[PDB]
């Protein structure tokens, strides 16, 4: 959707050729965010509508200088699919061996 | 602790010896062992061939890493290179650890 906000009103129109792109690292090249337990999930009740929560990360510093062995990721530089209304995406995972967790 | 890698069972120990030439015995015959050998030493060749396995780095990193360098300023003599009396030094001990990944 285009927003376009002029004298205080604001129009929302659709662009049907704009497209969004999405891509999962598999490869775990990337610093992983999701184990930290941070907000951004999914709603727990299947009725609401979530925002997407933003990207970043954390590298290594001297206060809030950088070390030279800071790393930079350029998100950019990573192969994604582009995907326009009337494109899905999808993938598979399967979780590696781990004991059940006892429920007891 | 110190490092490397521990294994219960090492690459073996290659002990060498250099077997004993006695001296003449005397003529009568005698109990005692000898104790009489003749000096002597050996000489030769130790070839050592190790075949490692690598893990290459797939870092998709930005910037550039750090690496280990010889610093190009000039010097009287050359790191890891001879001395003028023909002595050979290691100027500094050089860690493993260069190039990062992510924690």
């Amino acid at each position: 959707k285009e927003v376009t906000d002029n004298n205080g009103v604001k129009t929302i129109a659709n662009n049907l050729t704009s497209t969004v792109q999405v891509f999962t690292d598999s490869d775990y090249q990337l610093p992983y965010v999701l184990g930290s337990a941070h907000e951004g999930c999914l709603p727990p009740f299947p009725a609401d509508v979530f925002m997407i929560p933003q990207y970043g990360y954390l590298t290594l510093n001297d206060g809030s200088q950088a070390v030279g062995r800071s790393s930079f990721y350029c998100l950019e530089y990573f192969p994604s699919q582009m995907l326009r209304t009337g494109n899905n995406f999808q993938f598979s995972y399967e979780f590696e061996n781990v004991p059940f967790h006892s429920s007891y | 602790l110190m490092g490397g890698f521990g294994m219960k069972h090492p690459p073996p120990q290659i002990l060498i010896k250099n077997t004993p030439v006695p001296a003449d015995p005397p003529t009568a015959f005698n109990k005692d062992k000898l104790n009489s050998f003749i000096t002597q030493y050996s000489t030769g060749q130790v070839s050592v061939e190790i075949e490692w396995e690598l893990q290459k780095e797939n870092s998709k990193r930005w910037n550039p890493e750090i690496q280990y360098t010889s610093n190009y300023y000039k010097s009287n003599n050359v790191e890891f290179a001879v001395n003028t009396e023909g002595v050979y030094s290691e100027p500094r001990p050089i860690g493993t650890r260069y190039l990062t990944r992510n924690l």
